[PDB]
RNA sequence: UUCAAAUGAGAACUUUGAAGACUGAAGUGGGGAAAGGUUCCACGUCAACAGCAGUUGGACGUGGGUUAGUCGAUCCUAAGA
RNA sequence: GUGAACAGCCUCUAGUUGAUAGAAUAAUGUAGAUAAGGGAAGUCGGCAAAAUAGAUCCGUAACUUCGGGAUAAGGAUUGGC
C-alpha cells in the first residue's frame, strides 16, 4: 500500500513545472467524497442528509420564459455583417431588398 | 517573555459528520508537540484540553499558530482527510475545522 | 461485446533503439497498436492521465513496462463509422513486473 | 511615428476614409462598368509615400 | 468557442501572467458570454476563472 | 576505453607496481641502494631526489618535500600497507596451493612486514631530517 | 512535442484543460526613437493570400477607439542657413 | 545558484512552444565522436585534429632602448568531512 501510495503521487504531483491548484478554489464532488470516506470506513449518514437536503433545497421551476422562449431562438434578422442596430453598414445600405 | 497564549481548533463540524475524533487529534497534538526539539517534553510548559467540540492548546514555550496548523495537516493526511477538511482562522488563534466546498450529486 | 481487462505492456523492446526525441511519442503510437491488437477497435482513446504517465519523466524516460487498464465499449454516436471503441487507462501499482493478463469484473 | 505632423495626420486620415471596397447599390446601376476599386490601398503592399 | 479575449482580460483583471490564470473548461459558454472586466470579475468571484500559484524556487539547499 | 583512461593507462605509459615497490621497500640494502643513486643525466634532478613509494623521481628537495606533505603519498602509502597481493592470493581464492598462500601470509606476518616498517619509519626520519 | 474535450462538413496546425520542454533579466520579458499608418480592439467571416493545412490570422467585410496649464512641440541658441 | 565575472550551465517573474508532416534506417554526403600497435613513414606543405588550459606554491635563459622578455621554460598540488 506504501508503494502504491508513492506511486500514485508521482503520478499526481508535476511541481518542477507548475504548482497544484488550491483546494480551497476547487470544488468536488459528494459522489467522490462518498466513495472516500466508504473506503476509510466512516459513516456516511449525516453526510448523506446534507447531500439530500441540498438536493432537495436546490429546485427548478419552470417559468413564462421557459414557457415561451424554451426552445425558440433568433427573433431578430441576423445581419450579415454582425452590425448592431444603429451601426451603419456601408456596403450593404444602398440595397434595401435581399434579392437584389 | 514566557506569557501563556492560548489557542483554539473548532473540530465541531467534521466530529458532528462522523469523519473526526478530537481526542484522537489532541493525543496526536500531546505526542508530537516538540519543545526545546524534541518530543515528550511538555512538562510544565504546554496543555493540551479537548472536550468533543473544541481543542485547547495552552502554552509558554515556543508555540505559533503556523506550527499548530502544520501539525493538524500532518494529523489530516494521516488520517487521508487532507482532501477533504482544512484548517482555518477565524480570529486571532482561534481556528476552525472546515470541509472543501463540495456539490450535491442531484 | 463490453469487457475490460488488464494487461502489461513492455515499451522498452518497441523503443528500443528509438531517437530521443521520439521516444514519448512513440510510447503512445505504440499503446494504441497495443490496445488494438488486443481488442480489435480502429478507435483508441488513451486517458490524459495515462499520457502524464508515459511523459512522467519527460521525452526519454518512458519507464520499461506499463500496466493498463483496457476497456471496450459501446460508440453511443450514430455518426460515428464504429460501434465499438477501447479506452486506455492507467493501472498506478507498486511495480509493474510479475503481472499478468487478468479481466475486471465490471460492476 | 507617434509624435507625427498635422498634414501628416490630414493626409493619413484620408487615406482610411478612402480606404473601402465598392458600395453594392453602384454594381445595380444601368450601364455601370465599375465592378472594383482599382486603387484600393493597403497598408502592407504600397506604401504611401508621405 | 474562441476564449483567447476571455483568457487575457482574465490576466490584466487578475494582475497576473496569462500563464497564471486557469479558466474552467466545463463552463465554456459561461466564459464566452463574458465580454467585459466586469464580467471576468464577477468570474473571478465565483470560481470560474481561478489564480494559479507561483511556481516554487526553494532557496534550501542554498 | 574512453579518451582519459586509454591515453593514461596506456602500455607504453606504464608504471611500477605495488609488489615491487613493497620487495624494494621490504630490505634494507634496497632501500640504501634506491637513496644513494648514481647520476643518471636523463632522469630529473640528475637520479637524486627519488620517492621510493611512489616510484618518481624530483627535480629538486623542495620538490620532493611538497610532494612528501601532499595526499597523493598518503594514498601509495596507505596502499602498500597489507599483503602485497599476488597471483597465489588469486589462487588461494580459487582454492588453489591454499596451503603456499596460508605460509606466504604467515611469512608476510611475522618476518617481512615489521622489517619493511621499520625500514619505512628509518626511511621517513632520515627524508625529514635532510630535507 | 503529446493526451482528452469543445467547435466544426472536415482539426497535426483553432479554443480550454491536462502534460513535456525552451527563452534564462546582455531574454523569445517590459517600454520607447527613426520608420510605418489603423496594422490596435470588437462583431461577422474563408473565394484569393499565410510555398502543407486551416474552423485560425497582421487576410476579407462592418464599426469602435488616441481627452493635458503641469508630457512634448511651440520658446532659446549651436555647427550652420 | 555555481563561478573572478553582464562568461558557460540550471532556475523564479513574464513570454513562447513558432519553422509541411508520417513511416523506415541502403549507399554517398553535412555536422559530431571513439579506436589496438606504431607515431608524420601521409602530404608540395603536420592542412585538419590531438595535446595545453582555472587557481595556489617553487622556479624561470639568451637578449635588451634597463622599461621588458615572462604566464619564458620546467616542476608540486587541487574532492569530502
Ligand atoms: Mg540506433
Ligand atoms: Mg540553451
Ligand atoms: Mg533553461
Ligand atoms: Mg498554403
Ligand atoms: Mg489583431
Ligand atoms: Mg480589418
Ligand atoms: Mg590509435
Ligand atoms: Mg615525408
Ligand atoms: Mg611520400
Ligand atoms: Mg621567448
Ligand atoms: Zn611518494
Amino acid at each position: 500500500r506504501q508503494k502504491t501510495m508513492i506511486a500514485e503521487a508521482r503520478n499526481r504531483k508535476s511541481l518542477k513545472n507548475k504548482a497544484i491548484m488550491p483546494r480551497s478554489k476547487l470544488t468536488k464532488s459528494f459522489g467522490k467524497m462518498e466513495e472516500h470516506m466508504s473506503t476509510l470506513g466512516h459513516d456516511m449518514s449525516a453526510l448523506q442528509d446534507k447531500q439530500n437536503r441540498a438536493a432537495r433545497k436546490n429546485r427548478y421551476v419552470e417559468r413564462g420564459s421557459d414557457v415561451v422562449f424554451g426552445d425558440q431562438d433568433a427573433l431578430t434578422a441576423s445581419t450579415e455583417n454582425g452590425v448592431k442596430l444603429r451601426q451603419t453598414d456601408r456596403l450593404l445600405d444602398g440595397v434595401a431588398d435581399g434579392s437584389m | 517573555q514566557k506569557i501563556a497564549k492560548t489557542f483554539t481548533v473548532d473540530v465541531s463540524s467534521p466530529t458532528e459528520n462522523g469523519v473526526f475524533d478530537p481526542a484522537s487529534y489532541a493525543k496526536y497534538l500531546i505526542d508530537h508537540i516538540k519543545v526545546e526539539g524534541a518530543v515528550g517534553n511538555l512538562g510544565n510548559a504546554v496543555t493540551v484540553t479537548e472536550d468533543g467540540t473544541v481543542v485547547t492548546v495552552v502554552s509558554t514555550a515556543k508555540f505559533s499558530g503556523k506550527y499548530l496548523k502544520y501539525l493538524t495537516k500532518k494529523y489530516l493526511k494521516k488520517n487521508q482527510l487532507r482532501d477533504w477538511i482544512r484548517f482555518v482562522s477565524t480570529k486571532t488563534n482561534e481556528y476552525r475545522l472546515a470541509f472543501y466546498q463540495v456539490t450535491p450529486e442531484e | 461485446d463490453v469487457v475490460t481487462r488488464e494487461y502489461t505492456i513492455n515499451l522498452h523492446k518497441r523503443l528500443h533503439g528509438v531517437s530521443f526525441k521520439k521516444r514519448a511519442p512513440r510510447a503512445v503510437k505504440e499503446i494504441k497498436k497495443f490496445a488494438k491488437l488486443h481488442m480489435g477497435t480502429d478507435d483508441v482513446r488513451l486517458a490524459p492521465e495515462l499520457n502524464q504517465a508515459i511523459w512522467k519523466r519527460g521525452v526519454k524516460g518512458v519507464e520499461y513496462r506499463l500496466r493498463l487498464r483496457i476497456s471496450r465499449k459501446r460508440n453511443e454516436e450514430e455518426d460515428a463509422k464504429n460501434p465499438l471503441f477501447s479506452y486506455v487507462e492507467p493501472v498506478l501499482v507498486a511495480s509493474a513486473k510479475g503481472l499478468q493478463t487478468v479481466v475486471v469484473e465490471e460492476d | 511615428a507617434a509624435q507625427k505632423s498635422f498634414r501628416i495626420k490630414q493626409k493619413m486620415a484620408k487615406a482610411k476614409k478612402q480606404n473601402r471596397p465598392l458600395p453594392q447599390w453602384i454594381r445595380l446601376r444601368t450601364n455601370n462598368t465599375i465592378r472594383y476599386n482599382a486603387k484600393r490601398r493597403n497598408w502592407r503592399r504600397t506604401k504611401m509615400n508621405i | 468557442a474562441n476564449l483567447r479575449t476571455q483568457k487575457r482580460l482574465a490576466a490584466s483583471v487578475v494582475g497576473v501572467g496569462k500563464r497564471k490564470v486557469w479558466l474552467d473548461p466545463n463552463e465554456t459558454s459561461e466564459i464566452a458570454q463574458a465580454n467585459s472586466r466586469n464580467a471576468i470579475r464577477k468570474l473571478v468571484k465565483n470560481g470560474t476563472i481561478v489564480k494559479k500559484a507561483v511556481t516554487v524556487h526553494s532557496k534550501s539547499r542554498t | 576505453m574512453g579518451r582519459y583512461s586509454v591515453k593514461r593507462y596506456k602500455t607504453k605509459r606504464r608504471t611500477r607496481d605495488l609488489d615491487l615497490i613493497y620487495n624494494d621497500l621490504s630490505t634494507k640494502e634496497s632501500v640504501q641502494k634506491l637513496l644513494n643513486q648514481p647520476l643518471d643525466e636523463t632522469k630529473p634532478g640528475l637520479g637524486q631526489h627519488y620517492c621510493i613509494h611512489c616510484a618518481k623521481y624530483m627535480e629538486t628537495a623542495i620538490a620532493l618535500k611538497t610532494h612528501l606533505k601532499g595526499k597523493v603519498h598518503k594514498r601509495r602509502v596507505k596502499e602498500l600497507r597489507g599483503v602485497p597481493y599476488t597471483q597465489e592470493v588469486s589462487d588461494a581464492a580459487a582454492g588453489y596451493n591454499l596451503n603456499k598462500f596460508l605460509n606466504r601470509v604467515q611469512e608476510i606476518t611475522q618476518s617481512v612486514g615489521p622489517e619493511k616498517e621499520s625500514n619505512e619509519a628509518l626511511l621517513k626520519e632520515h627524508l625529514d631530517s635532510t630535507l
